[PDB]
């Protein structure tokens, strides 16, 4: 879904989890699912980590 | 609570939804719940049992996951899942029963059984799925404090009562006036009796009540009002007040006068039916009032003069009557009904493992003592053990 | 509630520990506090009252924050914090009355002003402070449907009844026996009678019980048991069970023999004292029976013999007694009790704005009644509103 993360080593371990066999099936596709928000109306950002 | 629920559901989703020939994409999410429960559990020993002639077993999880790529499921997919389910099932079936043998007088809504104190635990949440069963909803929203709610038909509501009032009376019992009634399940019979037939009454007129307090309060309750009590319609000896002797009763039936049903909660007139028979409603009452009269008719012809004397023998007794059902009601607290099997799934279990008599139910868990002391310890390890009842029933016929 | 206890236990923070001089690391996480509920409070409004002669007054929230910059604070800021200080306590009282004036037959523990309803916004929940009040301690508690104590100085249990029974007795009323008790607030006072002195009962004994049941479960209770009633011991004039005539007692009083104080728990002895005298202590209990016997003097000196003659006339009447005092006591349920004065509080409210008779309570906020039929949803009510009327006190005398 075009995700984001909060910063470029969360980004590396997720994809090294992502890859490695020994993950849960439930971690790799909420890792593939997880996503941000934006809401400038509000002005807010979460971003997972 | 909500955690043993959960293995319960999902464990009967696993036997129900994993069957040969299925898409994978039927029960994808659901062997991510059944994953998410094995691995959770991995790793644990569990004890049940050790009370009464309930077997102590352990318990110890090394279980493998289920790789589902099938497009459809064959059967050696399925002949694994079962091994598993199988061992979980009875697992889910010891933990409930030791929760359903035991009690507690301090703090009867919290867990039992120490099976169900370790999945009590921060690590078990992981297993919750979905909280769908009425019990289930109704323990959470109980839990949380809002209103719940249970839905029963012909509730076990009045403890069972047998027994008459003589308001004139003498050792010959040969004039009698008074008010008899059973008291039963979902029924109330009342019958108020005169051998006089109010010959020498105030306007030729017997008033006769019938008060019937409820241990706890209905709603939305769904009433059968009928005009006549057959069981006390027939002749009858029954024995005095002390036991001492006994005395005929020998009736006559005529229609109740001025029959007034008054469904009260904290003592105001919620609901007042006046010579109204068939179906009523009661929206929410905690006392009902049932008020009838015997009227000696003004007119008779000689057939029924001769039945009714103004001397003293009285070979027929004039008697009015009302039968009152309840259908249907609503009830916040857990109660005994017709159709559901909680109250015999608990007595069941206790009675085949022979559980000593605890500190709070009563011996054999009688519900007429239980329904006549109705504490609030009671109602909480009441709750307990039918929820848990509900939830082996999910798997357990 | 909480959110109301929290604005009372801040101001009552502020007002305590706002004063000039004092240094500002004694104050520094109150004005947290303080300033977290300015910033919340702002851009509010609020409507109270509406209900029977209670003002109809709007609140509007626009206050600027404390200042921080500061060692030892000086008048100036005492002053700035006193004048915010006054209308949020002004708020805080008429929130309160709002809410202790109104009842529900339907849930009676959801907050019934619509001023309480809008704090009970998530938005508002920033506020939430501590939580350190026996009442909010409690109420806390029986939301997450756990264990509630309340500890009270000489609880007021018993529903004022003031009464007698009489086992024996004829139309002349002068060969009576019997029982007289009078039951009030947290004394029970019982004597029973015999006019013929156990002249022919068997081996001279005459059985009195006295069943006083709670409507509450209470725990770990102190009680003063003394073997005699002084209120049963002076000649008295009583008028008949049904008002009839009136008939005489001239008592004389004997020793209970043969004391049993015995405290119940559905049926079950939990505690049981006989033939003791002092403090005692029922652990756990809803039920008080009190058994005693007037036996006939095996041997009595010339003086005595005349008081008791053979044949009819009985000038003087036997008379054995018990008091006993519940000194204090815990209980689930809210109760009044001597120290206290939240009934006092909520009573004083409705009377003073004339709010007129609702559903729930009875009018005037007659204790007598409203702890005779103690039902569940008057139970919900009478927590809320004592709840509430504690978080006035802590503001307003
Ligand atoms: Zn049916």
């Amino acid at each position: 879904d075009a995700g984001k993360v909060v910063d470029s080593e969360t980004a590396s371990i997720c994809d090294a989890i992502f890859q490695d066999e020994e993950t849960e099936g439930a971690v790799a596709r909420f890792i593939a699912e997880m996503r941000q928000r934006v809401q400038a109306d509000r002005n807010v950002v979460n971003y997972p980590s | 609570m909500d955690v043993l629920y959960s293995l319960s559901k999902t464990l009967k989703d696993a036997r129900d939804k994993i069957v040969e020939g299925t898409l994978y994409s039927n029960v994808s999410d659901l062997i991510q719940q059944f994953n998410q429960m094995i691995i959770t559990m991995n790793g644990n020993e569990f004890q049940t049992g050790g009370i009464g002639n309930l077997p102590i077993r352990n318990w110890n999880f090394n279980f493998g996951l289920l790789g589902t790529t099938l497009l459809n499921l064959d059967a050696n997919y399925v002949e694994t899942a079962r091994n598993t389910i199988d061992y979980f099932v009875d697992f889910v079936d010891n933990v409930c029963m030791d929760e359903m043998v035991r009690e507690s007088q301090r703090n009867g809504i919290a867990p039992q059984s120490d099976s169900l104190r370790k999945l009590s635990a921060i690590k078990f949440k992981r297993i919750n799925f979905d909280n769908s069963s009425e019990y289930i909803e109704n323990w959470n929203l109980q839990n949380r404090r809002q209103r719940t709610g249970f839905t029963f038909h012909k509730p076990n509501i009045f403890p069972y009562s047998a027994s008459f009032t003589l308001n004139r009376s003498q050792p010959a019992h040969d004039n009698l006036m008074g008010t008899m009634w059973l008291n039963a399940g979902s029924e109330i019979q009342v019958a108020g009796f005169d051998y006089s037939c109010a010959i020498n009454a105030p306007a030729n007129i017997q008033q006769f009540e019938h008060i019937v307090p409820l241990r706890r309060v209905l709603t939305t309750a769904t009433i059968t009002l009928l005009p006549d009590a057959e069981r006390f319609s027939f002749p009858r000896v029954i024995n005095s007040a002390d036991g001492a002797t006994t005395w005929f009763f020998n009736p006559v039936i005529l229609r109740p006068n001025n029959v007034e049903v008054e469904f009260l909660l904290n003592g105001q007139i919620i609901n007042t039916y006046q010579a109204r028979f068939g179906t009523i409603v009661a929206r929410n009452f905690d006392t009902i009032r049932l008020s009838f009269q015997l009227m000696r008719p003004p007119n008779m012809t000689p057939a029924v003069a001769v039945l009714f004397p103004n001397a003293q023998p009285f070979e027929h007794h004039a008697t009015v009557g009302l039968t009152l059902r309840i259908e249907s009601a609503v009830c916040e607290s857990v109660l005994a009904d017709a159709s559901e099997t909680l109250l015999a799934n608990v007595t069941s279990v206790r009675q085949e493992y022979a559980i000593p008599v605890g500190p709070v139910f009563p011996p054999g868990m009688n519900w007429t003592d239980l329904i006549t002391n109705y504490s609030p310890s009671r109602e909480d390890n009441l709750q307990r053990v039918f929820t848990v009842a509900s939830i082996r029933s999910m798997l357990i016929k």
